[PDB]
Formats: structure tokens, C-alpha cells, sequence
């Protein structure tokens, strides 16, 4: 089925870098866009960035400019988010999910739209805490 | 840039009541807007796309409205299992952004 | 030593004059000299320090605005005025827009209008000058002949620092033993200061000649300032908008700092942190060598059995330094160093240690020499002949005269007719050379100067062409002179 | 502004390299040639002028390389 | 650098004034004339060239104003 | 006896990963982050969209 | 209304770290690992070395350098397609009605 | 020049100018290879992709 | 005095990367070469690589090819060794030390050479263990 | 490449005895060789450089010898505090390498 | 690639045979002749050219053998 399994929660020291994984199933792993959305406990949802499984194109939000890399393994049908220079503010839960995708490379607006952003089957979330 | 305002911040209501939310956009977003329900400790969930549209598998008491900068989400009859926090989502331009959220409290 | 490896170096053979030499030396360069006697010495030039500056000019590369009131009178009558226009610390401008019943007031015309603004500056330029006084050169004059201690590592104490200032002269110097030496600078013949400006930016500086540094645009301000904030200019700085009709506007111009870099290209920079670092430039000293000992004389010639540690080390045309470590008894005895041909002694090298010497014994003494253009057989050994080493120097006699001529050409360029002085005591011909090129190139100097790579080479080819037109044999005075000075000076310069 | 009068021919040049050393020249060339590529027509008309005026051949060449030097 | 490419002839203009607005032209002139004042000799030699080459009087005038334009 | 090593020529290699991108067919010339690390190989081409 | 962003020009930057190297020989053209990440800037130049430098052979040597590169200031330049872009006009009557 | 075993003595310049991926004597993890343009060719069939 | 203080022992998971620090004192931090030598408990000494404080030139052994980066901070007069793709074999103690030599950049064999590379002025070592 | 062989691997000896080690090189290393002493849990330490030379601060009972490929380290009189493992070090060519080591056991 | 620039004329040789040892020459000829057999027309046209240009008989011969050499 449409499904997402993220890796389990982790904790890191400030200034560090963390790598969270997003595995998917139930469709063609190259047929949907991936986005990462974060939620701080005392806050709502925040859109971190985007990766396209097909071909590897990527994009990110201004706030995380410089701080976040996205990669994939097609063979495993899995996406990797990574954040650098971890700081206490970064402590939150992270989420990943999809889009119904025209084709090559990632980001569209005009072609209708995805009609979500980590709400349908983005996964189960995972907790990460930046602490000393 | 695009600032999505969500109102009100919270509501308490008795079962069966009709409830509405409003989201106001700093720019004209046309028909791109979304309505989330999220229960605590759960991933967010779908309700409304294109501001006008139910998803399949969603109960019918849900509805959405509004066009240029302004929008209204509506539940016809409040139901207890609907306790959650709700959101609206601007996709336009792709500096992707969310509404701050609205919590419910059952009476 | 301390010369080796710097390339670009200045061998000066012989003295004569009863000990008279003329040396022209500048930082990246250095000089090695010889005579039919006296120890080979090297002149290496290091930091030049001008102590007391004095500050002429204030240039600011950045500013900001605020307050900035403005006014307009009317249709026709009057040209508007505003009180803050009186403090020149503001900037002012008149413009003309229009007014009328929309503006509300009088009868419908194109109106006068004014504006003013506060003006306050960001980063400055400190530019100062130094009088041909308070400025000094520091030289290391290093002996050859062993110890160990690098042909190199200008750090470390051998040739002292021999400081000099125009305020003094005659440059009395001493080294161990022979080391009595007399030098005489001519710093007033140096960079020609009072034409010069030292310009400190945020922490890099630049040495540029005065006039240009006067004429340079951007906000003026005199050395006195402190509170003055009196800046005189600003017209080339903050520009004013006047969109189609109404209003008008004032705009901070924005930092030019980089663009100013783009300007200061074509100039040697200078680091200045504490008081001066000054590098580059050049100077010419005259050297009187009289009282110099050979550093040892009446000795015995080694004993025998040298055992040698190193290489060959052919640098830059010749010198071929070798390092050897003597083994034996005989105590500081001369080292029988020789450079000869195949067998059948024709023997010719030329040796620059002159009179190499053993020290305290154990210590890696070293040598440098100049084998011929060809095969070379080098022999340090004596009683059982000890060590012969085969060598081959490649190159060509002709090629060496040629490259030499290239050197002397670069010398004709860069460092002018002081170059003609760079030899020593050519009697007539040298002097008359220095004068002929003196006034001669002087008139070519500056007059057709201020020109760059492009225009130089181009004007060159065109004038040599018009020369090739062959009238009245004057073509040569065109032509050969033309193409030479133009082309050759074309590519060499601009570095 | 300081954009031009870039203290070049001047004098005083030392043995040691100065600033943009061995760039700003080939900058200058590359710059202007680029602008030539962008506005070929002006090259055309100018050259025509060269074929019009003077035109004892070497002359043409000269006044043409003015076209090069016209303005960045 | 940006010191020279100063987006001038180009096109597109408009009915409204643009930027340096009746300055940068008279700037251009004033600065090159200034530099002429500073280096009179080069003017002299150049003019001489004008009297040498072509010389077809109008020609002289042209190549002269050229050799004025030639300073970067 | 004593040599010293100047050059590394490789006669064979292999590829992997190998992401790619395009902007759409005027504005922009596409970019990709891994173009950063010169350990990758890069090329621009032009197709259509 | 809707632009889209093509280009990033930076007008200012800064440097740090900035290692450098030389092989000293003849043999070899020097290398340094950080030359790998193009976020650095690199250059080859040639100076010289010898017994003063201490090592080999007495010649004019190859040498390299690299630096980390980071920019604070930008230019945002965007473009707009000959679409949603719009004009606004006031078309005013004459005939009285004060002011 | 040592290949997998066999070696060859060749004069310097040619061995400089020789094509194929460059890499300097320092190595040390560098994986820094210049070149590669003459290696690893890229297809671009008629229109789409590459 | 001539002195070296390395950071304390650490343990990591396989495939990871570890960063060990070497601080020095008692001389001009740019006047001596740095080398890293490892000792596995059931083995002797193994030469990992070299960094030059002045200028940053570096080199490494063939065995660790691809696996080890060396950097420095001159301001702190400190060197950093880092190993990547950690594996159980990597578990060992690491050491850092110096050389008197000539400089700009780091090899030499003909100039000076030797002189207690790491026997009189060697750090205190540090233990690193690659384990799950 | 510069394979360094160390012999023997271990020795046991009574106090005061003279002890010698030998290191053999696959290539001629000339005068570049070294002799370490290292006590357990301690950093290694200096003894011999250029194969011929004591360090200042080193006791005099230590000596070293050999030239082309072959070398011998020697302690004139075994002393109890000398219990350690000893090494020889090839610096030549810079694929820097050590001898395998020789342990001592006091009798 | 290494396919060409096969370190031939160069120098240094020696008293002992080198590598392809009395082949690669024979190779070079045989292959180019083979390619001649495959594309006779090009031979024809080329020869015609030889009869066209120069033609100074020896000339013809020369430019002909070149136009044989010319195929890469
Ligand atoms: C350059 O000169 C310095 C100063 O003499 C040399 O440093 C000396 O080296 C010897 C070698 O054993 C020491 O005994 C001295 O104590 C050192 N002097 C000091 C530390 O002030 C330096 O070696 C020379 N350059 C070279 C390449 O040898
Ligand atoms: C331009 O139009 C405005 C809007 O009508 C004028 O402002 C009005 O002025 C009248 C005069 O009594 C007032 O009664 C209105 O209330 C004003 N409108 C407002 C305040 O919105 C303005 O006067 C006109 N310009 C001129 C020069 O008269
Ligand atoms: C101008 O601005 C300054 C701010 O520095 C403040 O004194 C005030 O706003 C103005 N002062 C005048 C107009 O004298
Ligand atoms: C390439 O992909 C593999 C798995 O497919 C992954 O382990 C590896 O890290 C990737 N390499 C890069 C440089 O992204
Ligand atoms: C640059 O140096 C700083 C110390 O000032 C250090 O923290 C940082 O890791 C270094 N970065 C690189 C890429 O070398």
C-alpha cells in the first residue's frame, strides 16, 4: 500500500549533523515528489525542502539555506534528509511525503498540484533532539 | 513574503455544532489552499484541496470555500472524534508555508 | 649565500678603480660580486622603513543619509530655499518639476525645487606622504665560504643588517675578520618621493604617485579634518533620482571599494601595519672594498681525504654549489678545490668561494662554482687524489651571451639609466651612455607615457610602419629605434 | 568614477609585480572583444567606413582598429 | 569589472529618465579631457602621427580624435 | 634506486549515483548541488520541454 | 505578479582557512585535498625552491592554493513571462466637479 | 611508467601531454582527477533526456 | 616545553567517521611537520599520513587511500586527523608528532631528515574503537 | 616497499648483560635508521638516530651500528629499567615504516 | 586518445628492438591500403584533383600520394 517508514528518533549534540531516512512503498518510487516538513512541539508545520526521486533534482527553503542536504537511493526506494550545524531550535519531529508528479525534476506549480504536503502518507514522523 | 493568517487560533464547541475557520492570504493565491486535520501525536492528515474539495474517504460534514485571499473551512455537525488541530496551506509560488493552526475543545 | 635560488641575480665581476664599484639593487633581487681578490660578498635588500608620515587626504568609500528635507517655491517666481542648505555638511541640489491646481497652489508651470541631506561617511582612506627624510634602508651583506646554515635562510645572523639613512652616509660596515666594508647610498636618487603617496585602506595599502592621487574623484577632505565633516565633492557620490515629473529623491551611492581596487591596479601595493613595511623600490649604492682580508691566507693545503655529502645543485646558470664534510686532522686548512677539463690539465673553471676554507673541522662546508658550457671534471682531491666528480653543463656560450643581453635589456627597462650606472667605471663610454640615455629617454620618458599595454604595442607597430615607408634614410631613426623601444618595452612592462 | 583612470602607464613600476598582474590587460581585451560579439552590426558599419575614408589600405586597417577601440 | 560594461546603448530606454540622467556623458568627456591635460606629451606625439599618416586633411582630424579616444 | 612519483593516469573507472537536472527552456541554466564536488563529472546540454 | 529567479550575483565575500601547497621539484604539480570541493577557489602559480627552502634540486617550483568562499550580499535577479502582468489605467472625465 | 606489471621508459613531454584522466603525484585520497572530458562520454539521443 | 595533548579516547559505529585532535606547544607551530601513526593492540606501529602546519600541504599512505583527511587550525596551533568509513580493524590507538625540517610543504627525504619523529616528543596517544 | 625486518622478535636476559638487535632492509637505506624504546602504556621514545647516534639525555650504554641494509643496536650492560619493546625505523623514500619490535624479559 | 600520438619518431631509440618490432609500420601501410580498397571512388576523385591542380607531372604524383595519406 501507500506507505512510509522513517527511521527511529535520534538525539545529537549541538553543531552536529543528523541523517533521517524515509522509505516508501505502494507505488513507483520514481512517480512522486518527496518533501520534508518539520514540526516543533510548541509550533505548527514548517516546510523544509524537496527532493525528486527521479534524477535527483532538489530544492530547499530559505530558512534552512546552507544547512540541509537531500539524497536518495533508488535501488532501495528510499530518501535521505540530512541537517547540518544542529542547534537546539532544530529539535523537532520530521516528516516526509509525496506528490503525483509530472516528470523529470522537482518543483511544479502550474501543472495543477500535488494536493497535499506530508499529510496523506508522508510517514509516521520521527523525533530528533539537539542537546548537550 | 506570502503570509498566511489563520483565524481563529482556537475554538471550543458542543457536539453537532457547525464550525468554520478562515484563512487570509497576503497575496492572491487563487484556488491553491489546503485544510489539514491533525490529531495529537499523529501525523497531519488531509481534508481539503483546492480549497473546494473533499478527499475520498473523508466524511461529508467537511467543506471549504473562498477564492482570492480569503477562505473558510466548515464542519456542518461537530463530532467528538473530530477533536484536533486544523490548518490551511498555501502552495502558491513554492516558499511553501502553513497556517498557524486552530485547536478544538469539545463541550 | 642568501642569494642562491632567488634567480634573477646580478653577477658583478671585478672592481678596479683602486676599489670602486656601482651596485643597483632592489628587494626581490640581490647581487653577488667578485674581485681578483677579497671575499665574494652578496648584497640582499630587505624592508625599507619610512618613519614619520603626514596625512594628506580623507577619501571615504561609503556614507549614509538621513533627515533630508526638501522644498519648492511656486510657479515661476523664486528659486526655492531651505535653511539647512546653509550647512555644507548637507548636500544640496536644485531641480525642476512642475506644479499647479493639483499641487494646488499657483498658476500652472514647471517649478523650481530643491533638496538637502545629512552626510556622514563610512570607511576612509588615510593617504599620507613622507618627505625624502625619515626613511631608511636595511641591507644584509652576506659572506660566502661555508659554515653550514643555508645558501639560503636569510634569517640568521651573518651579514648584519647594515641600516642606512640619507640623513647619514658612507655606510660603515663590519663583519668577522675581513669584514671592514664601506658603502655609500644615494637615496635622494631613489623613488623620487614628494611625487609619492602612501595610501592605507582598511589594512592593505598602495604606493601611487601624487598627481593622480590628487585628481582622483570621490569625496574630498583635507588632512586637518577631525570634526570637520566638511567634505567637498559628493556630486560624484550620492546620485539623485528624478522620476518623470513630480518629487525627486536622494540616493546613497554605494561602496566603491572594489572599483577602487580595479583602479589601484597598475600600481605596486604596499603592506602597512606598523609605521611602514615598505617593500619594492630600488636603490643604488657605491662600494669601496679596500680594507678587506681574504679571510685566511698563509695556511697549509688541507691534508687529504674529504668525504662529501650532496648532489651537484645547478641553479640558474653556473654556480653549482656543493656541500662537503672534511675528514681528518689538519685543522682549518685550505681546501684544494679545482675545476678542470678532460685529463691533460687545461684547467679552467671559475671558483666562487674564493679561497674556500675548513672551519673548526666537523661542519658541512660548502662551495659554489661556474663550470664551462660543456663537460666538466671537478676535483677536490689531492694526495691520493681523493674525489673526482663528473659533471656536464648543458647550454651554450652563444646562448649565454644572448640571455645576458636579455637581462641587460630588462635592466635598460624597469630600473632606468641608473641601470647604465649598474656596471662600474667604464670611464668615458659608460658615463656618456648614462647621459645620452638620460636626457634622451627622458624626453621619451613621460612624453608618450601614461599609456598601457594595448596602446603601447599598437602605436609601436603603426609608427614602425610609417617608418618602413623609406624616406631619406631617416627610417632608421624611425624604425629600428621605433620597433625596439616600442615592442620590447611593450611586453616586458605592466607587471 | 574610479571605474576609470586606473593608474596604469604612470611610472615608477618596480621589479615586483603590482596588482592584477597579468590580468587586467587580457581583461581589457576579452571585455571589448565580447562587446564586439554582442553588437556585430556596429562592426559592419564601422568597417564600411574604413573602406570609405582614406583607404590607402594601411589606413583602412588603422581607422578600423579604431572601431575596436570605439567604446566598450 | 562592472567598472566597464555600463549597459548604455543597448535599447529599451523609455520615456522616463534612467539613472545618471544627463551626467555620465558629460562625466565621460570631462574625465578624458582631464587626462589629456595631465599627459600633454602624448597628445603631441599622437597629433604628429595624424600629420604623418593619411593626412588628407579630414583624415588627420579623424585619426587625431581617435588617438584622443585611445586612452582607457 | 630512488624514484619519485609523478602522475596518476587511470585506464578504467565506473559511475554511480549520477543525478541530473533541468530548469525549463528559457530562464535559468539549471543547477545541482553535487556539481559542487569536482569528484563528480558535470555537463550542460540542452533538450526541450 | 509572478516572477521567477534567475541569477545569483554576489557583490561581496570573505575568505578563511585557505591552505596552500607546493611540490618543490620539477617533478610534480602540487596538489591539495581541499582543491576537491569547488566551494574553495584554487590557483596554480610558480615560485622557486632550493636549499634555502631546503629540499631538492634548485629550481622554479610549482605551487598551489585554495580558499573557502562565502558571500554576504546578493542580487536577486528574476524574470517574468509575458503573462500574469497587468496595467492599471485611470480614464478621467473632464467637466467640472471641483478640486 | 609502471602499468599492471610491465613498464616503459618514455621521454617526459609526451608523457605530460598524453590525454586521459590527469592526477598529480600527491593523491592522498584526493580522487581529484582533472580531465574526464576525454573519458566518460555522454549520450544525447534525439531530444529527451541524456 | 615540547608537548602534545591529543583529545581523549572515543568509540564509534562501523562505517562512521572519527575526528581526533592533536594540540602542541613549546615551539613555533609552523616549524615542524606532523604525522599520524597508529598502533593496533596486537600489532606494532603503522604510518598513517602527514600534514604540514605551514600552508596546508598533506599526504597519506596507500592503505588509508581515500579514507583519511587532515586539517589544521594555526590560530589554535592544532592539527586534526579524521578517518572515514570506520571499520573494526580501525580500532587502535593513534599518535601524532613532528619534524624539524625545511618547509613550505610536506614530504622531505634529502633535507636534514629523522630526529625523533615520534619517540621523544610524541603525544600521549588516544584510543579509538569501532564497535556496534 | 622498504620492507624492514627486525630480529630477533624477543629476548630474555639477565641484568648487566650485553644485548644486540639487528634490522635488515630490503633496499639500501644508507644511514637512515632509528632505534626506539617504548615501555608499555607509554608513548614510544628516542634512542638512536642515523643508526649511529645517541640522543642527549640518553644513557651511554646504548649504541647503534650498520650501514647499507643491515644494522645492530646494542646495550652494553642490561639494566632492569630498560625492560621495554624496541624498534628500528626506516625513514628513506617516505612510505614511512617501522620494524615489528623486540620485547625484553628480565632474568 | 592514446590511439594516436604513438611515441614514434621522438628519439633515444637504442641498439635493441623496441615494441611492435617491424610490425607497426607494415601495419600502418596495410590498413591504409585496405581502406583504399574499400572506398575506391574517393581515390578516383582525388586522383582527378591531382590531374587538375599544379600538374607539373611530379606535382600530380605528390599531391596524389598526399590525398591518399589524407584519410585519417
Ligand atoms: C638558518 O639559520 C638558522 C639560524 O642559525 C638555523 O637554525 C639553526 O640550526 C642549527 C642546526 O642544528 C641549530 O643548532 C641552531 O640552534 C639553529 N638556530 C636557532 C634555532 O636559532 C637554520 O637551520 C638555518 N636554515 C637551514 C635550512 O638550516
Ligand atoms: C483631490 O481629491 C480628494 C478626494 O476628493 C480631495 O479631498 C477632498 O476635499 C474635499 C474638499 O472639501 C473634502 O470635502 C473631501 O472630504 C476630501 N476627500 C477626502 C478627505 O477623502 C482633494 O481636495 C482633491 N485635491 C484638491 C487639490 O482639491
Ligand atoms: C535627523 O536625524 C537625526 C538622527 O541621527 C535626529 O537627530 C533627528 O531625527 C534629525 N535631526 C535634525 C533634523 O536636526
Ligand atoms: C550513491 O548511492 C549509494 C547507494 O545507491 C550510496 O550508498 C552512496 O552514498 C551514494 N554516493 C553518493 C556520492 O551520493
Ligand atoms: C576553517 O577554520 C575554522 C577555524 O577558524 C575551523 O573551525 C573550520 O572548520 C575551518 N574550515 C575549513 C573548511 O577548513
Amino acid at each position: 500500500e501507500v506507505q512510509l517508514v522513517q527511521s527511529g528518533p535520534d538525539v545529537e549534540k549541538p553543531g552536529a549533523s543528523v541523517k533521517v531516512s524515509c522509505k516508501a512503498s505502494g507505488y513507483t518510487f520514481t512517480s512522486n515528489y518527496i518533501h520534508w516538513v518539520r514540526q516543533a512541539p510548541g509550533q505548527g508545520l514548517e516546510w523544509m525542502g524537496v527532493i525528486n526521486p527521479r534524477g535527483g533534482s532538489t530544492a530547499s527553503a530559505q530558512k534552512f539555506q546552507g544547512r540541509i542536504t537531500m539524497t536518495r537511493d533508488t535501488s532501495t526506494s528510499t530518501v535521505y534528509m540530512e541537517l547540518s550545524s544542529l542547534r537546539s531550535d532544530d529539535t523537532a519531529v520530521y516528516y516526509c511525503a509525496r506528490g503525483g508528479r509530472a516528470l523529470f525534476y522537482d518543483s511544479y506549480t502550474t501543472p495543477r498540484d500535488g494536493g497535499s504536503w506530508w499529510f496523506d502518507p508522508w510517514g509516521q514522523g520521527s523525533l530528533v533532539t539537539v542537546s548537550s | 513574503d506570502i503570509q498566511l493568517t489563520q483565524s481563529p487560533s482556537s475554538l471550543s464547541a458542543s457536539v453537532g455544532d457547525r464550525v468554520t475557520f478562515t484563512c487570509q492570504a497576503s497575496q492572491d493565491i487563487r484556488k491553491y489552499l489546503n485544510w489539514y486535520q491533525q490529531k495529537p501525536g499523529k501525523a497531519p492528515k488531509l481534508l481539503i484541496y483546492d480549497a473546494s474539495n473533499l478527499k475520498t474517504g473523508v466524511p461529508s460534514r467537511f467543506s471549504g470555500s473562498g477564492s482570492g485571499t480569503d477562505f473558510t473551512f466548515t464542519i456542518s455537525s461537530l463530532q467528538p472524534e473530530d477533536v484536533a488541530t486544523y490548518y490551511c496551506q498555501q502552495f502558491d509560488d513554492l516558499p511553501i508555508t502553513f497556517g498557524q493552526g486552530t485547536r478544538l475543545q469539545i463541550k | 649565500m642568501r642569494c642562491i635560488g632567488i634567480s634573477n641575480r646580478d653577477f658583478v665581476e671585478g672592481v678596479s678603480g683602486g676599489s670602486w664599484v656601482d651596485i643597483v639593487l632592489e628587494h626581490g633581487s640581490c647581487v653577488t660580486t667578485m674581485a681578483k681578490n677579497k671575499p665574494t660578498l652578496d648584497f640582499e635588500l630587505i624592508k625599507t622603513e619610512a618613519k614619520h608620515p603626514a596625512t594628506l587626504r580623507k577619501y571615504c568609500v561609503e556614507a549614509k543619509l538621513t533627515n533630508t528635507t526638501t522644498a519648492s517655491r511656486c510657479p515661476t517666481q523664486g528659486e526655492p530655499s531651505l535653511n539647512e542648505e546653509q550647512d555644507k555638511r548637507f548636500v544640496c541640489k536644485h531641480s525642476m518639476v512642475d506644479r499647479g491646481w493639483g499641487n494646488g497652489c499657483g498658476l500652472f508651470g514647471k517649478g523650481g525645487i530643491v533638496t538637502c541631506a545629512m552626510f556622514t561617511c563610512k570607511k576612509n582612506m588615510e593617504g599620507k606622504v613622507v618627505q625624502p627624510e625619515n626613511l631608511e634602508y636595511t641591507i644584509v651583506i652576506t659572506p660566502h665560504s661555508g659554515e653550514e646554515n643555508a645558501v639560503g635562510n636569510d634569517t640568521g645572523k651573518h651579514g648584519k643588517e647594515i641600516k642606512v639613512t640619507p640623513q647619514s652616509s658612507i655606510t660603515e660596515a663590519e663583519l668577522t675578520g675581513y669584514g671592514t666594508v664601506t658603502m655609500e647610498c644615494s637615496p635622494r636618487t631613489g623613488l623620487d618621493f614628494n611625487e609619492m603617496v602612501l595610501l592605507q585602506m582598511e589594512n592593505k595599502a598602495w604606493l601611487v604617485h601624487r598627481q593622480w592621487f590628487l585628481d582622483l574623484p570621490l569625496p574630498w577632505l583635507p588632512g586637518a579634518d577631525t570634526q570637520g565633516s566638511n567634505w567637498i565633492q559628493k556630486e560624484t557620490l550620492v546620485t539623485f533620482k528624478n522620476p518623470h515629473a513630480k518629487k525627486q529623491d536622494v540616493v546613497v551611492l554605494g561602496s566603491q571599494e572594489g572599483a577602487m581596487h580595479t583602479a589601484l591596479t597598475g600600481a605596486t601595493e604596499i603592506q602597512m601595519s606598523s609605521g611602514n613595511l615598505l617593500f619594492t623600490g630600488h636603490l643604488k649604492c657605491r662600494l669601496r672594498m679596500d680594507k678587506l682580508q681574504l679571510k685566511g691566507m698563509s695556511y697549509s693545503m688541507c691534508t687529504g681525504k674529504f668525504k662529501v655529502v650532496k648532489e651537484i645543485a645547478e641553479t640558474q646558470h653556473g654556480t653549482i654549489v656543493i656541500r662537503v664534510q672534511y675528514e681528518g686532522d689538519g685543522s682549518p686548512c685550505k681546501i684544494p678545490f679545482e675545476i678542470m677539463d678532460l685529463e691533460k690539465r687545461h684547467v679552467l673553471g671559475r671558483l666562487i668561494t674564493v679561497n674556500p676554507i675548513v672551519t673548526e673541522k666537523d661542519s658541512p662546508v660548502n662551495i659554489e662554482a661556474e663550470p664551462p658550457f660543456g663537460d666538466s671534471y671537478i676535483i677536490i682531491g689531492v694526495e691520493p687524489g681523493q674525489l673526482k666528480l663528473s659533471w656536464f653543463k648543458k647550454g651554450s656560450s652563444i646562448g649565454q651571451m644572448f640571455e645576458t643581453t636579455m637581462r641587460g635589456a630588462k635592466r635598460m627597462a624597469i630600473l632606468g639609466d641608473t641601470a647604465w650606472d649598474f656596471g662600474s667605471l667604464g670611464g668615458v663610454f659608460t658615463s656618456i651612455g648614462k647621459a645620452l640615455h638620460q636626457v634622451f629617454g627622458a624626453i621619451y620618458g613621460a612624453a608618450f607615457s601614461g599609456v598601457s599595454w594595448t596602446m603601447k604595442i599598437l602605436i609601436g607597430v603603426v609608427i614602425t610602419w610609417i617608418g618602413m615607408n623609406s624616406r631619406s634614410t631617416s627610417l632608421s631613426v624611425s624604425l629600428v629605434l621605433v620597433g625596439v623601444v616600442t615592442l620590447y618595452l611593450g611586453v616586458m612592462v605592466q607587471a | 568614477s574610479v571605474a576609470l583612470v586606473p593608474h596604469v602607464g604612470m611610472g615608477l613600476e618596480t621589479r615586483t609585480e603590482t596588482w592584477m598582474s597579468s590580468e587586467g590587460a587580457w581583461k581589457h581585451a576579452q571585455r571589448i572583444e565580447t562587446w564586439i560579439l554582442r553588437h556585430p552590426g556596429f562592426t559592419i558599419m564601422a568597417a564600411i567606413l574604413a573602406y570609405t575614408i582614406g583607404t590607402t589600405y594601411f589606413q583602412r586597417v588603422l581607422i578600423f582598429i579604431l572601431l575596436t577601440a570605439v567604446t566598450p
